[PDB]
């Protein structure tokens, strides 16, 4: 049993999800050329969480309760 | 040139039957989509897209480009770890599942023994792919799926894992090319009805497809752990999503229908003895129609799981923990005991060849 | 109530009651020397602690920390509009339930008080904005009964047939979208193509789709154009099999009746104490309806049936708005063959206006059609509190009248938000799905709660 | 080149700096992986797949339990560390890699002669049922009571009533 | 220090193609442009009566999907958003917040009277006179309600907007 | 802002028009101005367009980014912000947009040169075919806005040609030409603040050490509210900046203790906070993205800049001419650099850092 085919094909997949981000990444117009709000590390109103319009309180590392937790 | 470029092809030959590998699962994923929506559409008696491409063939090809052409939201640009870690472990884990996936026989990219579980074993990780998401996540909606996503897996895997070494124990074989070999005579869909309905139903549950789509059930929790994905992070969990249906419906096509085995052995003869066996184009021939029943059986069940999703309602995952554990699991456990016993008592126990 | 030494708004000392005995310890001592002889050093000494935290009166500073907070607001498909369902969840379980309602309040109520009672009538189309031509004759009736007039034969036929035609279009909007939340999508599709031909029917006897002016005081605005009877019972004919399929999916379906079975039941003694009406009230058991309570525009000239429940749950109420699609459809057919020739409206043209070549050829008419659109029609001084069986319940008016040509008060009563206002009393205890289920079993629309 | 070398490098250095419980379940990942990876080739396939099925499952449980302990004490705490002295501490335990001291055992390779005896080749697995059936029938049965007792203790720590 | 403007150089939308690199860019707008058209993914904002006949251009008799229109759930998801209904006060900060957490580019439909300018509404004490006092609007569909064909023709002129976009070969000629 | 912006409801202009405000001054009112704001789609026009229509002010916006001018029309009522699509380069575009107007602000300029514009065409050539076709169309105010180190004889290209720009704009226009000049405005994305607030900034030894009096942005769109409207500042030269001098070094520090990057005392190193490289080298990735890089990248002009301080023209006017007090930037500074906060999110307690608390932060920074 051979397994060099295997290996490139390993290869390849780990080369082809990054081909999605990197396509993404450089096809995107840059923010100057949409309505230039700036860089969305500063656009705070959205990359805020979302919350179906209304803020409400931050329980992001508060504890979950997990009723099949013995399953 | 010419003898300097009739080796490099030979030099990079194999590097194009893995592209073209490659881009077949990938037109079967991408059409897919276009697939799904036409056939609710003419069951819900609408029409599905019509309008994207000559009768829609473009469709995907536009929810694709569209998408990647999109901005990325994220708290900061070095955050791509974030939203980029969950979606790639996930398209990562149900690729490479494809690689002991045979068109033929030995043609597949990745042979051996264990075949079977590598197969398992792979689709296990992709599971940890959707729980990156809800990273401690502010987002309240992403965590509650993350939630019901572990409880699914507790739900099918044992039952998934299990129905699947039913059949490999009647073969005797944990490779999936031999399995597919053993049902020359009978498809196990016959001796082993229920295991296939099993099978599909814990199939469902794994892709977290209706009416087991508690993960992503837009009126319960929005999106689920795809509610703040956009652009490529989310075509990334689309496209991982849609791979996993392609992958369970070939599956079922292999363990229960013969797998690339035809329908018919005198059609197959029959067609074959128009084509010379000492030209390439009886191979060409070949593999269209070993893969062409294959992929008739996987449209088939590519086609039932856009079926269920048209005709049955969504049910509540604590509901569903209760039915595989009480209802499935001791039905599996049982067939485990009750195939050996049948194969013992009539000095049938399998022995691979 | 009240901030305590043991219990504020921050944090808590709780102590349970012991279950042992007061056990008397003195004289601690170890085998070099007593206790308080090496006290001041103990504190660097877990094992000369004194206190054992397995005590039930053992002292713990406990922060208070709110529960999971989850805003199923405005932009949720489960919401059928705009709703900010606060639910306070433990995990998935409801634990309390707080419907935040006002985000479609637009002063309905207060603008109808500044109109003439025919420019106030179009306010009532967008109430309950699938239900349209049942608003408008609730609000007709409460001022006809106020003017002391009385609808033709004709008009009140007219009024029943799209009165089950609004039924059959509400309850198609109602149990479709409730299917569809559970997961059900399908038969969304399937009976939404019944509402365009029902929709069809709205916009042929008044150009209007939705918001159809059409229902007034004192009658109906146009009559009935030819061959509508003859397209309504073509309709009719076959719209039989599009209830049946619709079952085939969903009545005897094991995953529907785990979704609805035992859900959000309500016992007969809540729904009255808590204003339940319609299908939540039959539901329990009681066999009320307002069309045999009260009958009124030819209700009481039709043959129909009232399906009543006896659990109280989901699935009760989902057969009983089954049933109701089929009686609607009986009495459809009965108004098609039974009706009258006459006036469509009141025979009075102080309140209804008078035919356009009637207008154009007597001088009293035009005189009388020239006040009815500048002044508008003085109704006499009053109040009344008309009802009507409305698709999503008991839908009633409040009307004072003051001699004018404009209503002093209109309060708009809503089954929907009395329907509501019961959901944390209906929905604790149950799961997250479980509230997605019982908000489609209420038949919200919140234009009507926020009227 | 060994690119296994690089990878441990990588998941150390994230060792010393995790701070939540999150980071170290994926440590956790980030340790079966390399493992895997090297099982898979070298030494043996079997027990690569055999890890992956295993603790993978594992990985899941364990995480869904952090997500109802977190209690926002990592989200704040301060860590001060340093990075000069980090990549003194990972430099200098990369000085010494050499688990055993036998020079010649490290240094000399050997080979292995086949033959043609054994007819009946069947993989390592089926070996390994054929003994633990078999031969250790009772290490399996023993297996199963430890099981059985799991079943049990789970249920009584947990279980309210 | 000398600059030398030229004077009568036609602005981008009456600039014709010259050059190699204009067809190239508007290639690039092109499959862009039909891409964002053909995959038109709105957002499921039914605020009221309007979006009864938004429900209606997903039914069978006009299947918004048959044209690749599907409503998401989720602003990340969604480029589209369509205002169908009335906005009050106590709505209006929950739509802005909304509006804001859709990823560019990104557009927005102002549907019926209420949405438009407050319509039956509009001398309310709490109703807004107009989404457009709130989020950028670049389609107005009037009615009340706007028919279903009345959207579609209004999602149709914005579909026609979008394809004569010219965002990247602005980018060449422009700047 | 306020409630009424003008000063008395009867307004005379320079070329000889009365205009008459209606209304008590919000959005339904109307001031009688009809003013055109070159570069309104940039970040001071978008405040400066928002001031304008907020009162009824007719505000005409030139543009050539489509979707960048859409956000400008919600700040008016109905038909009190127009888009005219033009380009600097096509001199009937700019004719139409200044026809109907009676003040003209011209907040055209750049930093960068590009493949169609070089930093002469905007900062001057721009500059002057604005100021010259106001004039032709009777304008009776034009509002320019300059550099804050604006001087003919720099040499830096940036502050040659704002220097040379202010001297062309007063000869086509005119006496009764306003030039501004504003010092680095702090405001939400405002890019004096993006690059201290980026965590990857290239080069900080050689770019931070600049020093600058940062005013606050909202503050120089009011001011140009003051400046068109009053008649009294025709002709003036306005030096817009703040008390306090600062250095980007300082803000950098001080902006990294907010952001509470120092919580894990190796990440800053790691992540890169600091990026020592040689000024050679600088110039030369500068030099080369100049022609690679299709956006604006840090530029060999801005090199040069590093090295140049702010220095303030003692004769020009400052706020105390126009009845204002400079805002401090330590009043501002958190809430500007809030959204860039890692993590937040009321976990234990919110640091709000006060008008005294940021300046007991700036001690902190200075201390060894
Ligand atoms: C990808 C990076 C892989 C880097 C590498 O070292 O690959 C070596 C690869 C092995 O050689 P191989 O092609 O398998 O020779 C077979 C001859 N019968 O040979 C190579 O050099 C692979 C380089 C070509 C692969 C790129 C993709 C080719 C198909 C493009 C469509
Ligand atoms: C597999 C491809 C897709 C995933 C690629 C993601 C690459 C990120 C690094 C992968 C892990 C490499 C080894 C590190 C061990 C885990 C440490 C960790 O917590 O993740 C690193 C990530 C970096 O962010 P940073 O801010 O520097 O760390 C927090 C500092 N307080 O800090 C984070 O907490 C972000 C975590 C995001 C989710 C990662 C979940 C684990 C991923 C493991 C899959 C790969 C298996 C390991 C392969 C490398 C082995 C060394
Ligand atoms: N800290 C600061 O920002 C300071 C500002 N200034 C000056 O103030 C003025 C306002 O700029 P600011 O808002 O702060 O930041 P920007 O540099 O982003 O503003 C530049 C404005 O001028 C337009 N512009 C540039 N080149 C052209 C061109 N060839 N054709 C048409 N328009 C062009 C831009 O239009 P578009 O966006 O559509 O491309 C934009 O509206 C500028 O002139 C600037 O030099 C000086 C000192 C401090
Ligand atoms: C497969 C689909 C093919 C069709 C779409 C291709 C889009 C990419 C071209 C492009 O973006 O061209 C426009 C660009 C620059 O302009 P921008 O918009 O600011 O670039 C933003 C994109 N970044 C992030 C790569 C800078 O020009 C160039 O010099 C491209 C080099
Ligand atoms: C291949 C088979 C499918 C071709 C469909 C097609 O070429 O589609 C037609 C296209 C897309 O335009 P559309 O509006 O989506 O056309 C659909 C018509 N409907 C709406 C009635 C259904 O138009 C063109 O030819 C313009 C572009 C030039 C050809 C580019 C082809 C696409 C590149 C990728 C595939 C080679
Ligand atoms: C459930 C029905 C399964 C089914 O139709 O499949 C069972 C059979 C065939 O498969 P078989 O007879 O089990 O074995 C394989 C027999 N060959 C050798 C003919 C392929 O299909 C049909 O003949 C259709
Ligand atoms: C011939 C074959 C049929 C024999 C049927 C015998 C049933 C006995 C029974 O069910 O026994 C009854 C008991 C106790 O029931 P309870 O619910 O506690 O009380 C009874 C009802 N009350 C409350 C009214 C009194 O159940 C059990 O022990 C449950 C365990 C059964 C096995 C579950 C696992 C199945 C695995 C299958 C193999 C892979
Ligand atoms: C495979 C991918 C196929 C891409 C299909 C979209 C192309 C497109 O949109 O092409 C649009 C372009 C240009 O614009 P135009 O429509 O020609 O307008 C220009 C009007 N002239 C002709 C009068 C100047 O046309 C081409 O010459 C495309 C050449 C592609 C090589
Ligand atoms: C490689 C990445 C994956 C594939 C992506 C493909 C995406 C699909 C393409 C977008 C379609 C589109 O946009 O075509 C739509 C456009 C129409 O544009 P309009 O605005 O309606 O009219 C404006 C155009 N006039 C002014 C001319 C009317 O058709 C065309 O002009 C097609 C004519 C161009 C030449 C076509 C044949 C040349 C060969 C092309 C194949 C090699
Ligand atoms: C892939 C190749 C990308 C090169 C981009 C480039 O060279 O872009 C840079 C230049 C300059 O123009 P700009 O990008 O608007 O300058 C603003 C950004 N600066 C000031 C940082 C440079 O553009 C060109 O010369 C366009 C050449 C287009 C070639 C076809 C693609
Ligand atoms: S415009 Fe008319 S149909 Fe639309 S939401 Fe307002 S009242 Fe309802």
């Amino acid at each position: 049993m051979l397994q060099d085919l295997f290996n490139n094909y390993v290869i390849l997949v780990g080369i082809l999800g990054l081909i999605f981000l990197g396509v993404n990444y450089f096809i995107v117009e840059s923010p100057r050329m949409d309505e230039n709000n700036g860089n969305i590390s500063d656009y705070i109103e959205k990359s805020g969480p979302f919350e179906c319009g209304f803020s409400s309180f931050e329980q992001s590392h508060n504890p979950i309760p997990i009723a099949f937790i013995l399953v | 040139m010419l003898n300097n470029l009739f080796d490099f092809i030979e030099y990079i030959e194999y590097w194009l039957i893995i592209v073209a590998f490659v881009a077949s699962v990938l037109i079967v994923v991408a059409y897919l989509t276009v697939a799904e929506r036409k056939t609710m559409g003419y069951m819900q008696r609408r029409l599905g897209p019509n309008a994207v491409g000559y009768y829609g063939v473009l469709m995907a090809v536009a929810d694709a480009l569209k998408l990647l052409s999109k901005e990325i939201v994220l708290p900061h640009n070095g955050d791509i770890i974030y939203v980029m870690s969950g979606p790639l472990i996930s398209l990562f884990s149900v690729l490479l599942s494809w690689a002991v996936i045979p068109f033929g026989p030995g043609l597949s990219l990745l042979d051996s023994e264990y075949s079977i579980i590598y197969l398992l074993a792979s689709g296990s990780i992709g599971v940890f792919g959707t729980v990156i998401v809800g990273w401690m996540s502010n987002s309240k909606y992403t965590v509650l799926a993350t939630v019901r996503t572990t409880a699914q897996l507790i739900s099918y895997e044992l039952v998934l894992t299990t129905v699947v070494f039913i059949i490999a124990l009647i073969v005797s074989s944990l490779n999936i090319n031999v399995i597919i070999e053993s049902q020359y005579n009978i498809w196990y869909i016959i001796p082993f009805f229920p295991l296939c309905l099993i099978f599909f139903i814990s199939a469902l549950a794994e892709t977290a497809r209706p009416p087991f789509d508690n993960v992503e059930a837009e009126s319960e929790l929005v999106s689920g752990h795809m509610t703040e994905l956009s652009a490529s992070p989310f075509v990334i969990f689309f496209l991982s999503e849609y791979c996993s249906m392609v992958l369970m419906s070939t599956l079922t096509a292999i363990f229960f229908f013969g797998g690339y085995l035809p329908f018919s052995n005198t059609i197959h003869h029959l067609i074959l003895n128009l084509f010379d066996q000492h030209s390439i184009y009886y191979f060409i021939i070949e593999g269209i129609l070993l893969s062409g029943y294959l992929a008739i059986k996987a449209n088939f069940f590519m086609f039932s799981f856009v079926w269920i999703r048209a005709a049955a309602p969504r049910l509540r995952y604590d509901l569903l923990i209760l039915f595989c554990w009480y209802v499935l699991l001791p039905i599996v456990f049982a067939i485990v005991v009750f195939a050996p016993g049948i194969l013992y008592c009539f000095d049938a126990l399998p022995v691979i060849i | 109530a009240a901030q305590t030494k043991d219990n504020n708004d921050f944090y808590d000392v709780k102590t349970k009651k012991n279950d042992f005995f007061p056990v008397q310890v003195d004289g601690i001592e170890s085998s070099l020397g007593k206790y308080e002889e090496f006290a001041k050093d103990a504190h660097e000494w877990e094992s000369w602690n004194l206190q054992n935290e397995d005590h039930p009166e053992y002292p713990v500073k406990r922060t208070k920390i709110r529960h999971f907070t989850l805003n199923f607001g405005p932009q949720h498909p489960a919401a059928h509009g705009v709703l900010r369902l606060i639910l306070e969840l433990h995990g998935e379980e409801i634990l309390r339930s707080d419907p935040h309602v006002g985000l479609l309040h637009r002063g309905t109520e207060k603008l109808i008080e500044s109109k003439t009672y025919m420019q106030a009538l179009p306010y009532f189309d967008r109430l309950d904005y699938v239900s349209m031509m049942t608003n408008e004759q609730v609000f007709s009736l409460a001022v006809e009964k106020l003017l002391n007039l009385e609808v033709p034969e004709r008009g009140q036929y007219i009024r029943t047939l799209f009165g089950e035609i609004t039924r059959v279009l509400n309850h198609l909007m109602s149990v479709l979208s409730h299917a569809m939340d559970v997961g059900a999508l399908t038969p969304f599709l399937w009976g939404f193509e019944e509402r365009e031909k029902l929709m069809e029917f709205y916009e042929r006897v008044s150009g209007a789709r939705l918001h159809s002016a059409y229902v007034r005081p004192g009658g109906v605005s146009q009559d009935l154009p030819a061959g509508l009877l003859d397209d309504i019972y073509m309709w009719a004919t076959q719209f039989g099999d599009r209830l049946d399929e619709t079952e085939e999916l969903l009545t005897d379906s094991r995953i529907w009746k785990q979704r609805t079975i035992g859900i959000g039941e309500v016992t007969a003694e809540d729904a009255l104490n808590y204003g339940l009406s319609g299908v939540m009230l039959r539901g329990s058991g009681v066999p009320f309806d307002i069309r045999k309570s009260q009958p009124y525009d030819a209700y009481d000239k039709v043959d129909f049936d009232i399906a009543v429940g006896t659990k109280g749950d989901c699935y009760d109420r989902y057969l009983i708005r089954m049933t109701e699609f089929r009686q609607s459809l009986r009495i459809i057919e009965q108004c098609c063959n039974q009706m009258p020739p006459g006036p469509v409206k009141v025979e009075d043209f102080k309140v209804a206006p008078p035919p356009r070549a009637l207008m154009k050829e007597d001088m009293e008419a035009l005189i009388h059609h020239f006040l009815l659109y500048t002044k508008g029609y003085a109704v006499p001084a009053g109040e009344t509190y008309t009802a009507i069986e409305a698709p999503k319940g008991e839908m009633a008016v409040y009307v004072v009248s003051d001699g004018s040509e404009r209503p002093y008060r209109c309060k708009i009563r809503a089954p929907g938000f009395a329907h509501l206002g019961a959901f944390d009393h209906i929905a604790r205890g149950h799961f997250l799905p479980d509230a997605v289920a019982i908000i489609g079993t209420m038949d919200l629309v919140f234009g009507e709660v926020d009227r | 080149m060994n690119l296994e070398i690089l990878d441990l490098s990588i998941l150390g250095f994230y060792s010393l700096i995790s701070s939540n419980s999150f980071e170290s379940i994926a440590i956790l990942v980030a340790t079966i992986m390399p493992v895997i990876t090297e099982l898979w080739y070298n030494y043996s396939q079997l027990f690569a797949l055999l890890y992956t099925l295993i603790y993978v499952g594992a990985v899941v449980i364990l995480f869904v339990f952090i997500l109802s302990v977190i209690n926002e004490k990592e989200e704040y705490e301060y860590e001060y560390s340093g990075l000069f002295i980090l990549i003194l501490v990972l430099l200098l335990d990369d000085l010494d890699d050499n688990e055993s001291n036998d020079n010649d055992y490290n240094n000399v390779y050997i080979t292995d002669y086949a033959d043609w005896f054994n007819n009946y080749n069947e993989s390592d697995l089926s070996v390994i049922g054929n003994l633990l059936f078999t031969e250790y029938a009772l290490l399996l049965l023993i297996i199963s009571f430890i099981l059985l007792m799991s079943i049990i203790g789970l249920i009584l720590i947990v279980k309210k009533d | 220090y000398s600059s030398d403007l030229p004077t009568d150089i036609p602005v981008l939308s009456k600039r014709p193609h010259t050059n190699l690199l204009d067809y190239t860019f508007t290639t690039f707008d092109k499959m862009k442009n039909w891409a964002r058209k053909s995959s038109f993914w709105p957002m499921t904002f039914g605020l009221a009566c309007c979006a009864v006949e938004m429900m209606h251009v997903s039914a069978p008799r006009y299947d918004q999907d048959r044209l690749g229109i599907i409503f998401r759930a989720s602003p990340r998801q969604s480029d589209i958003m369509i205002v169908a209904g009335t906005v009050t006060n106590k709505m209006a900060p929950a739509l802005r917040q909304v509006y804001d957490q859709m990823p560019y580019p990104r557009w927005v439909i102002s549907m019926g009277s209420c949405a438009n300018g407050g319509g039956y509404y509009h001398y309310s004490y709490s109703v807004v006179r107009g989404v457009d006092r709130i989020v950028p609007v670049d389609i107005y569909v009037p009615g009340c309600p706007p028919t279903s064909e009345a959207l579609m023709y209004g999602v149709f002129q914005l579909q026609k907007k979008m394809m004569d976009g010219q965002t990247h070969r602005m980018w060449y000629r422009s700047y | 802002v306020s409630t009424f912006p003008l000063k008395s409801d009867i307004n005379i202009t320079k070329s000889g028009k009365t205009l008459l405000s209606v209304g008590q001054g919000g959005r339904s009112s109307r001031t009688g101005f009809t003013a055109t704001v070159f570069g309104g789609t940039g970040f001071l026009g978008r405040v400066v367009v928002s001031k304008l229509a907020k009162h009824g002010t007719n505000v005409v916006v030139p543009f050539r980014n489509d979707r960048a001018r859409r956000q400008l029309k919600v700040n008016g009522d109905l038909g009190v912000v127009n888009f005219v699509e033009f380009d600097i380069r096509n001199l009937k575009s700019i004719e139409d947009s200044v026809k109907y107007s009676d003040i003209v602000i011209n907040l055209i300029g750049t930093e960068h040169f590009s493949k169609n514009f070089s930093i002469e065409d905007v900062n001057i050539g721009a500059a002057e075919r604005i100021a010259k076709a106001a004039k032709e169309a009777g304008v009776s105010r034009l509002i320019h806005v300059s550099s804050y180190n604006a001087n003919p004889s720099s040499s830096s290209d940036f502050y040659a040609t704002k220097g040379i720009g202010e001297q062309v704009v007063r000869d086509n226009f005119g006496p009764d030409a306003t030039i501004v000049r504003p010092a680095p405005m702090y405001f939400r994305n405002s890019p004096f603040l993006n690059e201290l607030l980026q965590i990857k900034a290239l080069g900080g030894n050689v770019i931070f050490k600049k020093e600058v009096y940062p005013v606050h942005a909202l503050q120089v769109g009011e001011a140009i509210e003051r400046i068109a409207f009053d008649d009294a500042t025709a002709g003036q030269t306005y030096e817009l900046f703040g008390k306090e001098r600062y250095s980007k070094k300082e803000l950098r520090e001080m902006i990294k203790h907010i952001i509470h990057i120092g919580q894990r005392g190796y990440y800053p190193y790691s992540a890169g906070f600091y990026l020592p490289a040689p000024e050679p080298f600088l110039y030369a990735f500068a030099l080369i993205r100049q022609y690679i890089s299709s956006q604006p990248r840090f530029n060999v002009d801005q090199l040069k800049r590093s090295h140049i301080n702010q220095e303030i023209d003692q004769s020009a006017k400052t706020f105390t001419d126009l009845g204002m007090v400079p805002d401090e930037l330590s009043e501002y500074l958190y809430r500007y650099v809030k959204p860039h906060i890692s993590y937040t999110s009321q976990t234990q307690n919110r640091t709000v850092y006060s008008k005294e608390d940021i300046e007991k932060l700036r001690d902190y920074v200075n201390t060894p």
